[PDB]
């Protein structure tokens, strides 16, 4: 899955 | 990141009419997200698969800087020039496929420093000169195809070459030996 | 017009230092090119009389040597310093190695020295006398040890200094304050440590300052407000600490500020929340705490705001839609435990929003609010709304949405029809949810969609034929994404085109028509009920890097035509009903034995002989 941080 | 630099050095030296290298962006912290490159879990490049990519241009010594590289598949392209000696700095390589390209010059003696190499295919190039003896030192080597080059010299049946047959050395310039079709005078 | 003889002999020395010949120069002397260096390509001559040289001879003097991107290997010969009328030396983006002779830092006429992107190494020469020099660029080399302590003593006319991407170490030299005229200073990507010397803040024409990616430490002193012409400041990836000084009323030109990945703490200073200049603001991955506050009456330049991965508490600021230029928000990893305020219905400037892993709740109102932001392009909701229900309401519309990622929320429900109101979707990630039903054939009609992740759900039924027909798989400001260490993807085009249906209940066979998707880099069907034969026509997916069919019910033979996929690096048929000889093509021989495991009747190479 894709996430941002 | 230094590996990214190495492969980008390779990119600046190749010719890519189909944009297969378009995703290769030197500003990135590493090249694991670059297409055609695979990294291991520690994010170090273990594969480059560029086979049949319509690539032209030439290799670069910086290729030698990928310490964990395992499979280098460059085959079936138009790449020209020499096979860099620095390729011998890749200890973890099990497959080197340069076949069906335009390479010229001789075969680096450093290639005999790859002790894990299963597959060496240089066949169908313009390569010239002698067959490096260190290759006999590589006991892991399952496949060897040097055929269709301009190579000239002697080919012993000792060591790992005891494994191989005339089809591996066929259609060269002047080659002789017991592993070949022509015995030496 | 006619090459000076000494200049020619200096250029001849430079030429031997090289390991390869420059085209457009008469080189070997068997060369048929002009013997006059003035018609050599990359060399600019000026009259001796125009340079104020009154002597007996009238000759062309070499004032510019520009070799950028000529693929040069060798050393840089000392004799280049024999060219005393040299104004520009540009060697950028080459392979040159060795050290730099002190001789070359003695040229009195030199204006631009650009050595960037080479192999130059060893210590940078301590003696710099270059009274005419506008630009000094050593960016991207192998230099090490101290930045010269005397660096600016002889550079009265200097403008840009760029030392970035080297091995330079120690504290920034106290003498950096004698750079009085400098505008650009790059120090980034080095070994620099210690505090910033107070003397740096005396450089009153400083415009851009790049300090990122070093070991710089201590506080960031209030003396920063002394640099009033500063427009762009990158402090990222050091270890600074304490509060951020409240100077931002003094820096009235500052449009760019990036402090990310430091140890900063406390609340954001009042003045920064008031800056009329700041445009891009990245504070992410620090220890900043308290309630986020921005005066959007004051903040009329704000465009990119990035607070992700900080210690903030309290509420999502509801006044942000009053910042009229604000486009992107990365709020990821701030734990709000709240919902999105009603007022976000008015945010017309917003094109990109990330609440990823922010503990947001009530997804029903989240989507009902966010559909009214006309310009929304990228929406990342990952790791919120846990166990809630992905709205099936037909009414929702995100017209301009390029990217929708709501992943790992354990959402329940089906693939909703409202999603069809985003015909411009490039990228859809619903993976890692509780979503059920069948994958709707209308997904096939999305003409821009190149990345589809439905993986790790409960979906059942057949793969729709229409996927076989996706237009963008058949033929061909910043908002980083990370893919589950996580690798960073700078924009949507950075993701390999993908259909990942993995980890579901899908039954049925694999359609032959997949062979029509020539732009597909990854096909992941693993862990399903798929049965039937692997179609030979998969051979026609020319771009396919990754083909994963493992843990399915597939029977029959691995089609020999799969050898025609030459880009295929990673492949699994493991744990199927498969049978027969394993294809012997070159890519296949490099696949690990685990790729074929759990198939009894498979034989040939990688298995027991047939
Ligand atoms: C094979 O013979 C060649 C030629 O004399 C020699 O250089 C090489 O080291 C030998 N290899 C082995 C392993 O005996
Ligand atoms: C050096 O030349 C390159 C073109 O090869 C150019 O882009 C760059 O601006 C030059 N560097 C300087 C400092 O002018
Ligand atoms: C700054 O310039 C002054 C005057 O030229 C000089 O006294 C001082 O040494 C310079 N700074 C350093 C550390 O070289
Ligand atoms: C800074 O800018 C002004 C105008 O650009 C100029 O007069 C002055 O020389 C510069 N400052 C220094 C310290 O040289
Ligand atoms: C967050 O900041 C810390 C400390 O500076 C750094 O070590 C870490 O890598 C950062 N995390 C990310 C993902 O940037
Ligand atoms: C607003 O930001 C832009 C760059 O995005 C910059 O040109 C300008 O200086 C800023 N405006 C003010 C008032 O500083
Ligand atoms: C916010 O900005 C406006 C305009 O700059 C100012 O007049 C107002 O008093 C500010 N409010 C606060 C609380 O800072
Ligand atoms: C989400 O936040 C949790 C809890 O704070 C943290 O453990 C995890 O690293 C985060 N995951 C991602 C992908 O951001
Ligand atoms: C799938 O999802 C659950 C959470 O939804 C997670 O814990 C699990 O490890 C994931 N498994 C796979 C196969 O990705
Ligand atoms: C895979 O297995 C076969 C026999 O089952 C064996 O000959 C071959 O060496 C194996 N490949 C590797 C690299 O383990």
């Amino acid at each position: 899955y894709i996430y941002t941080q | 990141n230094m590996e990214g630099d190495a492969l980008h050095s390779l990119r600046a030296n190749l010719v890519d009419p189909n944009n297969v290298l378009q995703s290769w962006d030197p500003t990135l912290v590493n090249p694991c997200t670059w297409f055609h490159v695979t990294c291991n879990n520690e994010n170090s490049v273990i594969r480059v698969d560029l086979g049949n990519a319509d690539l032209s241009g030439q290799l670069v010594p910086q290729l030698g800087q990928l310490k964990n590289l395992q499979y280098l598949e460059l085959y079936s392209n138009n790449i020209t020039g020499p096979v860099p000696s620095d390729l011998g700095n890749l200890t973890n390589l099990v497959s080197l496929d340069l076949y069906l390209n335009s390479f010229t010059g001789p075969i680096p003696d450093s290639l005999g420093k790859l002790f894990k190499l299963r597959f060496l295919r240089l066949n169908n190039n313009s390569l010239t000169g002698p067959i490096p003896m260190s290759l006999t030192n590589i006991m892991t080597l399952q496949v060897l195809d040097l055929s269709n080059n301009r190579l000239s010299g002697s080919v012993p049946d000792n060591g790992s070459f005891s494994l191989f047959t005339p089809i591996s050395f066929a259609n060269n310039l002047d080659l002789c030996g017991p592993v070949t079709s022509r015995p030496c005078p | 017009l006619t090459c000076n003889s000494n200049d020619l002999k200096a250029l001849e020395g430079f030429m031997r230092g090289l390991e390869s010949s420059i085209d457009g120069w008469k080189w070997n002397e068997s060369s048929s090119f002009s013997s006059n260096c003035c018609d050599w390509v990359g060399i600019s001559c000026k009259s001796s009389v125009s340079l104020g040289l009154d002597d007996v001879n009238e000759s062309g003097r070499v004032v510019e040597l520009e070799l950028g991107r000529r693929k040069l290997s060798g050393k840089l010969s000392e004799s280049v310093a024999k060219l005393d009328q040299l104004k520009v030396l540009n060697l950028t983006h080459n392979s040159l190695s060795g050290s730099i002779a002190a001789s070359l830092l003695n040229l009195s006429n030199l204006e631009v020295l650009d050595l960037s992107s080479n192999d130059f190494s060893g210590l940078f020469p301590s003696l710099i006398n270059l009274p005419s020099l506008r630009v000094l660029n050593v960016y991207e080399n192998s230099f090490h040890g101290l930045i010269p302590a005397s660096l600016c003593n002889n550079l009265p006319r200097i403008r840009e200094i760029d030392l970035a991407m080297n091995y330079f170490d120690g504290s920034i030299p106290v003498g950096i304050g004698n750079c009085s005229s400098v505008e650009y200073l790059g120090l980034a990507s080095n070994n620099l440590s210690g505090s910033i010397p107070q003397e740096l803040f005396q450089l009153s024409n400083l415009s851009v300052l790049a300090l990122q990616n070093n070991r710089l430490s201590g506080a960031l002193s209030s003396k920063l407000g002394k640099l009033s012409n500063l427009g762009r400041l990158d402090i990222s990836s050091n270890k600074f600490s304490g509060k951020i000084p409240d100077v931002f009323l003094e820096l009235n030109k500052l449009w760019y500020f990036s402090a990310q990945s430091n140890l900063f703490n406390g609340e954001m200073p009042r003045s920064l929340s008031n800056s009329r200049s700041i445009s891009l603001l990245s504070l992410r991955n620090n220890t900043l705490s308290g309630q986020i506050y921005l005066n959007c009456s004051a903040m009329t330049n704000l465009t990119s705001l990035d607070l992700a991965s900080n210690s903030f508490s309290g509420s999502i600021p509801s006044n942000l839609p009053n910042c009229l230029r604000l486009k992107t928000i990365n709020f990821a990893k701030i734990k709000f435990i709240a919902q999105i305020p009603e007022s976000f219905k008015n945010f017309q400037s917003l094109t990109s929003l990330s609440f990823s892993n922010s503990s947001i709740q009530n997804i029903s109102s989240a989507l009902e609010i966010l559909q009214h932001c006309q310009n929304l392009k990228t929406l990342v909701l990952t790791l919120n709304f846990q166990k809630e229900e992905l709205p099936s309401v037909p009414s929702l519309q995100f017209k301009n949405l390029k990217v929708l990622i709501i992943a790992s929320c354990q959402l329940r429900g089906t693939v909703p029809q409202w999603l069809s109101n985003s015909p411009s979707l490039q990228l859809l990630d619903l993976s890692w949810n509780q979503l059920s039903g069948t994958i709707p054939p209308w997904l096939g009609s999305l003409n821009s969609l190149f990345y589809l992740d439905l993986s790790n759900n409960t979906f059942i039924g057949e793969i729709p034929h229409s996927l076989t027909s996706l237009q963008s798989l058949v033929s061909k400001p910043d908002f980083p994404f990370f893919k589950k260490g996580g690798l960073q993807y700078n924009q949507p085009s950075s993701f390999p085109p993908m259909i990942d249906l993995s980890y579901n209940s899908l039954n049925g066979s694999i359609w032959p028509e997949f062979g029509d998707l020539r732009q597909l880099h990854v096909l992941n069907l693993k862990n399903n009920n798929l049965s039937g034969n692997i179609p030979a026509n998969l051979s026609g997916m020319t771009s396919l890097e990754v083909l994963d069919l493992s843990h399915n019910n597939l029977s029959g033979n691995i089609p020999p035509s799969l050898v025609k996929l030459s880009f295929l690096s990673t492949f699994s048929v493991a744990y199927n009903k498969l049978s027969g000889p394993i294809p012997t093509g070159v890519q296949f021989q490099t696949f690990p034995n685990s790729s074929f495991e759990g198939n009894q009747g498979l034989c040939g190479e990688h298995a027991s002989p047939c």
